[PDB]
């Protein structure tokens, strides 16, 4: 259905969207058949809720935070999926990785428009 | 004799949800027993803070027949609960007897035979 591009865009038309299950979803929550996550009651005492998920990939990095002030807000900025890979399987291979290995498997942190990042040390103490 | 209080206690059954929940479940009371007052009661036990557990203390569609229904959650020990409600709570009745009787104005008391005795001859007087 309607949902516009980064314009100012305005889709009223609610429910004659569509949308389901998408295909990072699909392997992104399995083992719910696992007794993997622990569950809680809803206040309606009638269905049961999981307070957090099973993952396949820290999507904390592959979309980031644009949080608001109840105290303080948050900039998360978005990364990439294999970069996080091997992020992961060098600190699977290494419990003695330092920030250029960081800087290494991941370049910089990236978007789903692009944009340009000319500086470094803000870099180094963002990671820090 | 005609003396003594004895114990009463209300059909009250443990009852388990689809989820696993488990409800207790009266269908009647004894005798000089409001639903109301006794409801309220529970309300006070709820702020009396002296029971746990309690979740739902629900009433409908009484009139196909009576169905009040108290829901508890998990980890409670409801057996226990049922203990502490015919310990506690006006569910348990101590209906006591009194039967002083009165024959011909001046009061007597009466064992069960005698009543019938009386009875036999009056209705020998009756058909006569």
């Amino acid at each position: 259905g309607n949902f516009g591009s980064m314009d100012g865009d305005s889709a009223a038309a609610q429910r004659y969207t569509e949308a389901r299950m998408s295909k990072i979803a699909l392997e992104m929550l399995r083992d719910i058949n696992k007794n993997t996550v622990d569950f809680v009651d809803n206040y309606d005492a009638n269905e049961r809720e999981p307070l957090v998920l099973p993952a396949r990939f820290p999507n904390l990095l592959v979309n980031g935070a644009t949080g608001i002030a109840v105290g303080m807000a948050t900039n998360i900025p978005p990364h990439n999926l294999g970069e996080t890979i091997d992020a992961v399987k060098l600190v699977m291979d290494n419990p003695e990785v330092t920030t250029k290995d960081l800087m290494e498997v991941l370049p910089g942190p990236d978007f789903p428009t692009g944009a340009l990042v000319m500086g470094k040390s803000g870099i180094h103490k963002a990671y820090e | 004799t005609g003396k003594g209080s004895i114990v009463l206690r209300s059909r009250t059954e443990i009852e388990t949800t689809k989820t696993g929940r488990e409800r207790i479940v009266v269908t009647e009371f004894p005798y000089m027993v409001n639903k109301t007052k006794v409801h309220e009661h529970i309300v006070r036990l709820v702020q009396e803070k002296r029971i746990e557990g309690i979740t739902a203390v629900r009433d409908e569609s009484n009139r196909e027949g009576v169905r009040f229904v108290i829901e508890v959650k998990r980890d409670a020990s409801a057996n226990v609960i049922l203990n502490n409600l015919f310990k506690m709570t006006q569910m348990q009745t101590n209906f006591g007897f009194n039967m002083l009787a009165i024959q011909n104005g001046i009061p007597k008391i009466l064992s069960l035979r005698q009543i019938l005795d009386a009875y036999i001859e009056h209705q020998k007087e009756v058909v006569v």
